[PDB]
């Protein structure tokens, strides 16, 4: 989470699990609600896979903050901080004379 | 009469203002899905008296499309932004140079 | 006849395993649970452990915890960033179950006050008219 | 699953399709690409895949939609690819009518628009599509009826759907610009201005927004930019 | 720049300036009704 760039990857990352979760869970809940001894299985693998689904949502909310974050901190470096560092003023100030 | 502590509060709040709706978008399902995981794992869940969900197996493809949908979108945002800020880099280098 | 309902599995409460033990020996374990949060290293992995502890404090609800999250917040001071206060922020709209007890307690501790101005939906606490008609040109300017 | 497969196979078709027609880039820089060009098969949404009708019967806009902005983006990342993202922002014009809630196409097709705007590689390239989208600007102003409005009459506000994230959006894209003020091209302040009389010219006069409420201008200095002081 | 006898037009940008600034101060000054409006509108981005 140093730059913009590595916290969005970060986020992307953590989007990836969330939305398998997702994914297995919603695939779990049709197979209940269709029209026994697997509906049994389906409710007894659920717990595991719902205090999962809350995990990866909260880390999801915190990576958005950071990135948030980041980016504003980013978005105040003006122009002279960027150009302070250049090497030859002595043509410039040529050119622009 | 205001003091200075809540300008300051206020400002910092209006410094940090955001909208990005295809992320509430997912979050917003992420949110649908959970809460009938959990009221469907307490047992007493619901038959659609309340506003938390529809145990109707006629709808329930339409909660997959809408979660393949939103994540995509999703998705294609922040590759769209990333790109972006790495283009904005990319120039901001070439001007340097 | 739309369903059984009925849930033949069940789960007992033998959870908050980091938050564990009776509450009981309050400032003991208090200053314990301080000690080994000062403890831990690579800031990543803190999180993490955060956000179990954050989850078993809400599956109890108070001043006292409203009193601890003072201290790891003033704790978390002296380092720059400020992880504590994001992580109640997103953990406090993240699990199932919540209610004004929320709005209360975010309304009670001062410590991270701006950090809920920041992020969380603090419409309530900046309740002054003036502050909020300040705010609405504010943000409209 | 499904629907990744589907929209695979939409866009290979879209590809297809859109590499037929024979328009070239300046031809439609400045001309909008008439109706007659395509055949009524690709619009009303009478596809290649039409094999899942009653699952994809769900949410069928949203579908064209997401699987449009997809070919923007993987066509944009030039002369050929400005092509086929000027064609795909016009066929999303045409194709109003066929839409089930016709309204929506307002907040569909500015949100393409928003999309290509961010994947330009560097004001030349802006510079050298703006054309475009000052030749449609009588497209903006409508922002939900299927029907012309009258020249010199605009029904966008600062606040309204369409508006409520893009005017924001565009604003910090304008501040960003400003905020350099040292290395900045003639290329830019070009980029800039063309940006601002847009805008300006989307939102009538009397707007909330359309004019500034009494902020004398700090940063007035004419100096050469800290060199050669 | 300035002094030159050959090259006017920045004396003509000086002279634009100086009398635009000093309208604005003239209506300030004497009008007692923009000064009512121009206080409004420091006051409330600001009310301090």
């Amino acid at each position: 989470g140093r730059t913009y760039f590595e916290s969005l990857c970060e986020e992307e990352q953590s989007l990836q699990e969330s939305q398998t979760h997702l994914l297995n869970i919603l695939d779990i809940l049709s197979v209940l609600a269709d029209p026994d001894d697997l509906l049994t299985e389906s409710l007894k693998k659920l717990p595991d896979l719902h205090r999962e689904l809350i995990n990866s949502s909260i880390r999801l909310r915190y990576d958005k903050y950071q990135t948030r974050e980041a980016q504003l901190l980013e978005d105040t470096k003006t122009g002279r901080d960027v150009a302070a560092g250049v090497q030859n003023p002595k043509s410039i100030s040529e050119y622009y004379s | 009469p205001l003091s200075q502590k809540q300008i300051d509060q206020v400002r910092t709040k209006v410094h940090y203002s955001e909208v990005d709706t295809p992320f509430n978008k997912y979050l917003d399902i992420l949110g649908k899905v959970t809460k009938l995981t959990g009221s469907i794992i307490n047992g007493t869940l619901s038959n659609d008296d309340s506003k938390i969900e529809k145990l109707t197996e006629q709808n329930i493809s339409q909660l997959k499309e809408s979660a393949h949908l939103r994540f995509l979108d999703l998705q294609s945002s922040i590759d769209t932004k990333k790109v972006a800020d790495e283009n904005w880099e990319t120039c901001q280098q070439e001007t340097l140079a | 006849a739309l369903s059984q309902k009925v849930i033949p599995p069940a789960s007992p409460s033998q959870a908050s395993i980091l938050t564990e033990e009776v509450i009981r020996n309050w400032p003991e374990r208090s200053k314990t649970l301080c000690s080994d949060f000062t403890a831990l290293e690579s800031n990543d992995e803190k999180e993490d452990w955060l956000r179990t502890l954050f989850i078993e404090l809400f599956d109890f609800i108070d001043v006292a915890s409203f009193t601890n999250e003072l201290v790891n917040h003033e704790r978390q001071v002296s380092q720059a960033s400020i992880v504590g206060k994001m992580f109640i922020a997103v953990s406090s709209t993240v699990p199932n179950i919540n209610d004004l007890t929320t709005i209360s307690l975010c309304k009670l501790i001062p410590s991270l006050h701006e950090e809920l101005f920041k992020f969380s939906w603090i419409s309530s606490k900046l309740l002054n008219k003036e502050q909020t008609t300040l705010l609405r040109h504010l943000l409209k300017k | 699953s499904n629907t990744e497969e589907l929209i695979q196979n939409s866009i290979g078709f879209l590809q297809k399709t859109f590499k037929a027609l024979p328009v070239s880039f300046d031809s439609i820089r400045h001309e909008p690409l008439p109706s007659s060009m395509l055949h009524a098969s690709v619009l009303n949404f009478e596809w290649e895949p039409l094999e899942k009708n009653i699952s994809a019967i769900h949410d069928r806009d949203s579908l064209i939609d997401i699987i449009l902005k997809r070919f923007i983006i993987d066509s944009m990342t030039l002369e050929k690819g400005l092509l086929n993202s000027c064609i795909g922002l016009d066929f999303v014009y045409n194709s109003r009518f066929n839409r089930s809630n016709p309204a929506s196409w307002g907040n569909t097709f500015f949100e393409l628009f928003s999309t290509i705007i961010d994947l330009l590689n560097s004001p030349s390239t802006f510079l050298k599509f703006w054309p475009y989208a000052e030749s449609r600007i009588e497209w903006f102003k409508m922002n939900t009826s299927v029907e012309p409005v009258s020249l010199g009459e605009s029904n966008l506000i600062s606040y309204k759907q369409p508006l409520y994230e893009k005017l924001r959006h565009w604003n910090d894209i304008l501040a960003k610009l400003e905020n350099n003020d040292i290395l900045n091209t003639v290329k830019h302040y070009n980029m800039k201005y063309k940006l601002e009389n847009f805008l300006s010219e989307l939102l009538p006069i009397n707007e909330e927004s359309n004019f500034n409420r009494s902020a004398s201008i700090s940063a007035l200095q004419e100096s050469d930019n800290e060199w050669n002081r | 720049q300035l002094t030159q006898e050959d090259d006017d037009y920045y004396r003509k940008q000086f002279i634009l300036q100086l009398c635009f600034t000093t309208n604005l101060i003239r209506n300030l000054i004497s009008s007692d009704e923009t000064r009512n409006f121009y206080k409004s509108c420091y006051l409330r981005e600001n009310p301090l």
